[PDB]
């Protein structure tokens, strides 16, 4: 039954490798999203501070 | 120290899998003693914190097995003078009890 055990472990290892590589791909994607959102929040801050400037003026 | 060395040397005489931190090995063992082996494995892995099932499964034995004759303090010497001539065929009639 060892040859079957081998086949089962290889399938489990295949899935594990896929799951981890997928997590790394996700990490890269989330990082890009993080930058895009950060920039949008920065613009929101810019808008608000510009409004504060106008009020002060 | 000698024991540790023997252990590591034994583990070298194995095939380490690449994708998982798990070890597969083939071993010869007495059939009648297999239960004893599994109980020993249970105790060993129980000491290990991971308690991996550590299941030893028989394979379609098809290579020439070693010849194991159980000897004791008395019969060991007689077995050796037999072995001096040669190691008997697997499941050969052991001449030693008559020697």
């Amino acid at each position: 039954s060892q040859s079957q055990g081998i086949q089962q472990l290889l399938q489990a290892e295949k899935r594990a490798a896929e799951k981890v590589a997928d997590a790394r791909k996700r990490k890269a994607r989330r990082l890009k999203q993080a930058k895009e959102e950060a920039q949008m929040e920065v613009e929101q801050y810019r808008r608000e501070r510009e409004q504060e400037f106008q009020s002060k003026q | 120290v000698r024991k540790m060395k023997a252990i590591y040397h034994t583990l070298n005489l194995c095939n380490i899998d690449v994708t998982q931190k798990c070890l597969i090995a083939e071993v010869w063992c007495p059939v009648t003693d297999l239960d004893s082996i599994q109980f020993a494995l249970r105790r060993g892995t129980e000491h290990s914190g991971s308690t991996v099932p550590s299941i030893l499964n028989r394979m379609q034995t098809n290579q020439t097995p070693p010849t194991y004759n159980k000897t004791n303090k008395f019969t060991h010497g007689f077995q050796n003078i037999v072995d001096a001539y040669g190691i008997g065929t697997y499941r050969e009639i052991n001449p030693a009890p008559y020697t």
